């Protein structure tokens, strides 16, 4: 009933900087009735402040909340790794309480280009019915890549499951796995096979591919 | 200070329901009202609805105004989400948490959460299979987990070994129902006769365990 | 009959109502009723002789029974026969709530 | 749930069932009953904690509030919560009679 | 030693209810049933009923059978008979007696008596009048007194100071519905004139007493 | 519905005899089912015996019962002054419980004419509406009496409103007091007024009388 927009959906920043995160309510909220979470991978989300800039108990000072009805915000001044999550604002002002759609602050690091591998089908999956056909990208950034497969030299058709890593802790980079799943029926139909992959850099898409063969 | 402990993750048929707990401390449980939110797989918060304990007054979304129910058990010392009519859509993460004080304020206290999946699935899988590639310097090997179900699997290398280069992916469902993930992990040429390929897969719920070896 | 108008009316040593005030926020942790800060849920004690209020035919043979053997220690206790709502108002959000709170007060006292 | 069931099969220390054998007339002096010449009429004894069977909101809070406070001495107490009736036999002159005296045995316990 | 006392004595128009009570003064009451005897004017016993304690078990009698309801209480330690729909033969003694044991025993201990007077009439009364002879020695002469209620009356001669010879009657109920006895005493001709002879009567319900002489 | 049976209806005899009261029940009262009473006037009555031969705590041994069926006997060896009194039977073998008619046991002793006196209607009697005619019986035994009044040969038993004394204490005789109430009416139209008597201790009748005079 009441909608809580954040933005920017997304907000890449280095360690140090100064994150400002936005919350609008479809409807005036009081001074104190906005509430600010951070949730980490795999973690119950974290109260950070309530009411507005009411810094939750063990909250770092660096975390100051602001804002009152309709347009909040959450300032991290100087952020620290432990900073970079995803973010959503709580109201309760009228029932139902309601959350943000979320932001994701994440570490905003120099571009690197994409390890691509390609992946041939096991001997132990293609003397059966199914083919898995897997292809990798294995450090880049910003995660920004869009990927599609020719069959023969053709665009594809709802065949493609591709999940992504998180940020890596080591190196800040992401890497994705895009999978074209097709059985035998159209696999020993055609035979040209390549895993077209354009990112940003400067309009040099590459594509490795590769013929039906073994070692 | 103040302990949350919700049940364990469960997998559930369509229609059934699913009964979700959480353990208070004790000497916090009468004195503060709990909300249970939910979380979807790459989706946003959802308020579920709460109660307020000792007095067992429990309001709860509209959304779920007709099959949720939240009540306490002061004895028990706990809080019990159960949700019925239980629909695909319905899994997700369920958390447990104590307001700062009204029925309707922020939450500081919060549980481990509940994966609750609602699967039309028997517990079948993992299909571990190994692929290999090919002036090249450095390439990886990717042993893929194809399908299995439910989804808690844990996948070492070499009876936990070989930690740098790897990327085990997030698992995505497939349309026919189950999941596929890979542990993909790049490494220098340089490595041939090493001798340890090993890809130790920990399927949890079915009693299985895997190990390949990657080549060619 | 035990209750306000006669318990709190005199100073009996037997099973009676006994005034009693418990503050939500100071003796309960309730942060969320708004008012009243407080109430007046009382409670009940004081010893059971034989034919004191007997609740049933039972409160009344462990009463005479009790009588004759003091160290068998089966003397019927003293409690609450009539509780009492107590309208509280608490806020959901921002939207004033007065409901009726049941067995919250106790009105009067028998020996069960 | 504090019944017989229950409360029998364990040596529990807190409120509870407690066994009990009223025979007629040596201890009710009932010269008026012909069968039986005696019952299982029980009781029910011992302390009540925090979280122990509540009959009430109030027993609830009266309990969360005398634990933190025990000095006031307002401790909810062991009553009974289910009763059975007890059947008997009497008679009229020469006429045999066979009625149900209503609660008369406790099979379960609650704190009030 | 144990002992049962009754209410006051009442008086109550036909067709009314009254509620006469006894007292087991202390502690033996549970173990003892309380039957209801009732003694008419110069009549019988009936017995009325009974009832046992604790229990609340009563049996009455078929002659009475939805009129009389006896009852106990212990919690004032006390039994109460009630008879509705009075008719004028209701007017009686009610005794309450505990029985020796059974329901339908001997009983052994009696209350004091009640008296229930059932009759059209008010309290009023008495209209009292001397009683002269006009010769041979020894004569005797009296008092009366007439158109009283209710029955409570006592008479005496000279403040008690007159026994020897006096004969205070039997009231009797005429067609008046109101009461009526005679008295008198025998007294020696030669204290004729010489001692005086007063009818000092007594009537307990309405605020009343009276005096009286003799001469002729 | 069970009727008892006690007899002589009157048994007169002298302290130190032996009272013998007998009870017939309707039906059977098997044994242990049957109860004897005293009853002195002006009590509550007194229990005796239980059942049979069964005495209540704290009466003189002369105090017996015995029987059974339908014929139970109350037997009384050395009569005590304090003795004379009225008794029942009461049985509580079968409800409703129910009494015997009663016996009086009335002290005997020689034969007693009735010291019969008669009164004129009072004048602060004859003044508010109109007033009765007092006759007096003082001493007599055993009480076996009838009185009718007289006006000038002439009476209907329509106002022989006549109640009897208990028996003496220091002597042991009865009184009668016959009284003849009438109005104006029927007064001030008659001159001789008698109260003609007949106890059957006299070898002749008597009938004092008079003419309404003065002093």
């Amino acid at each position: 009933e009441t909608v809580l927009t954040q933005s920017p959906g997304t907000l890449s920043l280095s360690p140090g900087e100064r994150a400002t995160l936005s919350c609008r309510a479809s409807q005036s909220l009081g001074s104190s009735y906005l509430a600010w979470y951070q949730q980490k991978p795999g973690q119950a989300p974290r109260l950070l402040i309530y009411g507005a800039s009411s810094r939750a108990p063990g909250i770092p000072d660096r975390f100051s909340g602001s804002g009152s009805g309709t347009d909040f915000t959450l300032t991290i001044s100087r952020l620290e790794p432990e900073d970079f999550a995803v973010y959503y604002c709580q109201q309760y002002a009228d029932s139902p309480i309601t959350f943000g759609q979320g932001t994701r602050l994440e570490i905003k690091r120099t571009v690197a280009a994409p390890s691509v591998f390609i992946f041939p089908p096991s001997d132990e999956q293609l003397k059966s019915g199914t083919a898995s056909v897997v292809c990798l990208l294995n450090n880049f950034y910003p995660r920004e890549a869009k990927v599609q497969w020719k069959v023969d030299n053709a665009l594809q058709s709802g065949n493609s499951q591709e999940s992504v890593t998180e940020q890596d802790s080591k190196d800040s980079t992401y890497s994705l796995s895009s999978t074209l799943t097709l059985s035998k029926a159209d696999y020993e139909k055609h035979k040209v096979y390549a895993c077209e992959v354009t990112h940003q850099g400067l309009s040099s898409p590459v594509t490795k591919s590769f013929n039906r063969g073994e070692c | 200070q103040v302990q949350l402990v919700q049940s364990g993750a469960e997998v559930k048929k369509p229609g059934s329901s699913v009964k979700v707990s959480c353990k208070a401390s004790g000497y916090t449980f009468s004195s503060n009202v709990i909300s249970w939110v939910r979380q979807a797989p790459g989706q946003g918060l959802e308020w579920m609805g709460g109660v307020i304990p000792i007095v067992d007054i429990a309001n709860y979304a509209q959304r779920f105004k007709g099959r949720v129910t939240i009540t306490a058990d002061e004895s028990t010392s706990t809080t019990y989400m159960e949700l019925s009519s239980l629909r695909s859509e319905d899994t997700a993460v369920y958390y447990c948490a104590s307001t700062l004080g009204l029925v309707l304020d922020a939450m500081d206290y919060w549980g481990q959460g509940t994966l609750v999946t609602v699967s039309s699935a028997s517990t079948k899988g993992p299909s571990v299979f190994p692929l290999a590639p090919c002036s090249e310097s450095t390439a990886a090997l990717g042993c893929l987990v194809k399908d299995y179900f439910p989804e808690p699997v844990t996948v070492s290398w070499n009876s936990g070994a070989l930690t740098s280069g790897v990327h085990t992916f997030p698992a995505v469902l497939q349309s026919s129902g189950l999941y596929s993930l890979s542990s993909v992990v790049t490494v220098p040429s340089s490595s041939l006769g090493t001798k340890t390929y090993t890809c130790n897969v920990d399927h949890k719920p079915s009693n299985t365990k895997v190990d390949k070896r990657v080549e060619s | 009959a035990l209750d306000t108008n006669y318990c709190f009316r005199n100073l009996e040593e037997n099973c009676c109502v006994r005034p009693l005030y418990i503050d939500f926020r100071q003796d309960l942790g309730w942060k969320w009723v708004h008012e009243p800060k407080g109430y007046y849920a009382n409670f009940c004690s004081g010893p059971c002789p034989y034919l004191r209020s007997a609740d049933t035919t039972h409160s009344t043979v462990l009463g005479l029974y009790n009588t004759l053997n003091p160290e068998a220690s089966a003397s019927p206790c003293c409690v609450p026969q009539d509780l009492e709502p107590l309208t509280i108002l608490y806020y959901v959000g921002r939207t004033p709530k007065v409901e009726q709170l049941s067995n919250m007060v106790v009105k009067s006292c028998k020996c069960s």
